[PDB]
């Protein structure tokens, strides 16, 4: 699951794969 | 005894691209509309609005615009910044905003990250339902039919990465609560392998909760039909919350060669939006706003898109908070006390009440789409989701 | 003929000594390499003002800069160095990239740095990115004729130095068709050890771990007791940077474990940064030593590749700023600066230092494998050299 409750950080940058 | 009159800065920051649904055209016909509401009364009398409409491009141009005019200004911050709403555009203006103590109000910015609002994001208040509303909405939903697993299946930009965010909301609530979750994600912007993700979707859960485009989900069912998914075996949900009016119409009809197998496949499935209210004043509202909108070249809904309600409320709310710090004896530079009187209320907006939770975050109401007749391919509300009650009730 | 130039340095890193990189580890470095350049490829007279301000290896980052900027008295600095953290990075890179001001760091080592064409277009990394470290792994493959690997490491979704370590083998390995199980926790949470183990008993047969160095003690004691050390699987850990890790006798813990510890070792390898020496290092580690303990605090014996990489990030700025100056623009030419920090070979105070044409620093590494397992002793048994491209075993 590429999710989890976590992850707020989502912002400034991307990448590739979660 | 009248406050000296005010000169109230803000600053707007929304796509110029009007692909988007908030593209700046779109939404300052609304600004403009409840600011010509508000002057004629909550603030000191003579107060004046000065409105500068910013390019957001929906990336870093909105932070790079907000930085540039606060240095070019020789440190002169806005009063109140409109948007983004782009989930990455809005995270580092929300970061700046809680830093400069500048109060920052959004339709947007609905990712589940937002939430947490006790150092980096204090002072961004949410005027429009976040993707967590929807995910407490589907819980319920899933309460009342006792369901207790379901497959996420979404696209995922990597970019504005929408449905990804979308799903995350229902991922959130769900563990929360302890419910499983299978995910399955695709981009949609690359060749898709239809049968990959329906044979997922047979192998893991029965209920599955996708966001996509609505193309690419009919392409789903369109192949779910095949392989016999939509009769009965699976519960399909597709979340489309900002333009879901095709319905009553047919969300499956494309006048095209597989427009009859579509409706049928279409019939397993249910589709999220939110509930939106009338009075003859938002009525109004839309036809002044399309007005607009439209000897400016542009198309639009027949009643304004929630990100175009939402700003309208925006001013509203901001106004409200404005008028009852400056009648505490505070400025409008004491953000924060702005930002902490926008939360936890109901006032009256344009399409009818509105409530803000007590961690600044609108509550959302939301609507479950169906097709109640297979023969005819009609579509039509079955249930509704009422946030602050948070009760979920079918219709009679 | 050329008047002194007084050039503003903002230096972003952390005030916290928790890590490798904080500003009074770093400053020393920075120092040393400015005297080493008052004293002559820059007009003299030149002197440069550096401000160190704390990163807190996030939001801060930002808020320093653009309240320095953006500040009625603001202005631009000319070189801006650091942050390290990724995610302090990012935003201070695309403002950077906006106002046209060079950045240099010794970090900003994930993936999505890579991509220059628009918003990280003024940041030259001189340490090496974990996708040169994924070049190494997919050389190391290639040598054993290794196609698959279960990638498992510590994600706690705040830094995530782990998961961005193995982003660079996971970019690599997907750009080369080679298959990966991915498998993350959260170390910093009760660990599911059994799970952990069991996941990797079902996936590959070669492991890749990035996760702090007493989290994989316990995995490789998990896996000895399930019989998993010994030869059935090839486990590999990284440690680039922190030398009290990748150190001989990584196993010892001084532990009622560690007789396990040994055993269970002999089947991990261990990838760290293939570091060179010269008589100039010596004193530049001693001088640094001396600053460093000076402002009370117990040093990590020899600075790490953070401090030696910043103190060439100064170097490699001046390089450019000459050859640029000499073109006929200024320190204010940003863009004009930074494509002269790329593609190009200059003596660091460790050797010599090359940046790709992408303005990433090429970087060389060396597996660690314990020799001798009665002993426990573990040495270097590869290296691989990024520049030339290829991986040898030693002699
Ligand atoms: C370098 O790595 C060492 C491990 O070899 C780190 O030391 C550990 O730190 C953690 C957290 O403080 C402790 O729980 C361990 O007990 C320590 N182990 C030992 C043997 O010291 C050290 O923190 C790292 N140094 C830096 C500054 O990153
Ligand atoms: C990089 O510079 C080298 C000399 O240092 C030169 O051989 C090479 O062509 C350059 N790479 C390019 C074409 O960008
Ligand atoms: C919105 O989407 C619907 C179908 O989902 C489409 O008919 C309509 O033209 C679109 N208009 C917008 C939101 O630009
Ligand atoms: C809204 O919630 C707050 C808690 O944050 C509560 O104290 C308050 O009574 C509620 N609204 C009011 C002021 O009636
Ligand atoms: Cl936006
Ligand atoms: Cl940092």
């Amino acid at each position: 699951g590429c999710f989890g409750l976590k992850l707020d950080r989502i912002g400034s940058m991307s990448g590739l794969g979660c | 005894e009248a406050l000296p009159p005010q000169k109230i800065e803000v600053l707007v920051l929304l796509p110029q691209d009007d692909s988007y649904l908030f593209s700046l055209t779109r939404v300052r016909p609304a600004i403009e509309y409840a600011l010509r509401s508000v002057e004629g009364r909550l603030l000191p009398p003579g107060t004046r609005f000065q409105v500068a409409y910013e390019d957001s491009d929906c990336g870093n141009r909105a932070l790079f615009s907000l930085v540039d005019r606060v240095a070019a200004a020789r440190g002169a911050k806005p009063d109140l910044i409109l948007g983004p709403v782009c989930e990455y555009a809005a995270a580092p203006v929300a970061r700046l905003a809680s830093h400069w103590d500048l109060p920052m109000l959004s339709a947007g910015a609905l990712a589940a990250g937002f939430q947490h609002k006790d150092s980096e994001y204090s002072h961004l208040t949410r005027v429009a339902p976040a993707y967590a509303k929807m995910g407490e909405m589907m819980l319920a939903l899933f309460r009342h039919h006792h369901w207790s697993r379901a497959a996420l299946v979404y696209s995922d930009d990597k970019l504005e990465r929408n449905c990804y965010f979308t799903l995350e909301g229902v991922h959130e609530v769900f563990q929360e609560e302890g419910l499983h979750t299978s995910i399955y994600s695709f981009d949609e912007t690359k060749d898709l392998d239809l049968e990959d993700i329906v044979r997922n979707i047979q192998a893991s859960e029965r209920v599955v909760i996708m966001c996509a485009s609505s193309d690419t989900i009919r392409s789903i069912m369109l192949v779910a039909h095949r392989h016999g998914m939509t009769s009965g075996d699976y519960a399909f949900f597709n979340i489309e919350l900002f333009n879901s009016s095709s319905y009553g119409d047919g969300s499956w009809k494309r006048g095209d060669k597989h427009d009859f197998e579509a409706k049928q496949a279409y019939s397993s499935l249910q589709t999220v939006t939110l509930l939106r209210t009338v009075k003859p004043e938002f009525e109004k509202f839309s036809m002044e706003v399309k007005s607009s909108v439209e000897k400016q070249g542009l198309n639009m809904e027949d009643y304004v898109n929630m990100f175009v309600e939402g700003f309208h409320d925006a001013i509203l709310l901001y106004v409200l908070a404005l008028h009852e710090v400056l009648r505490a004896g505070y400025s409008k530079k004491d953000g924060g006390k702005i930002i902490q009187q926008t939360w936890n209320r109901t006032f009256e907006g344009i399409a009818g009440q509105v409530s803000i939770d007590a961690n600044g975050d609108r509550y959302g109401d939301f609507s479950v789409i169906a097709m109640t007749d297979v023969e005819a391919g009609t579509q039509e509300v079955i249930g509704d989701y009422f946030g602050k009650e948070g009760r979920f009730e079918m219709r009679p």
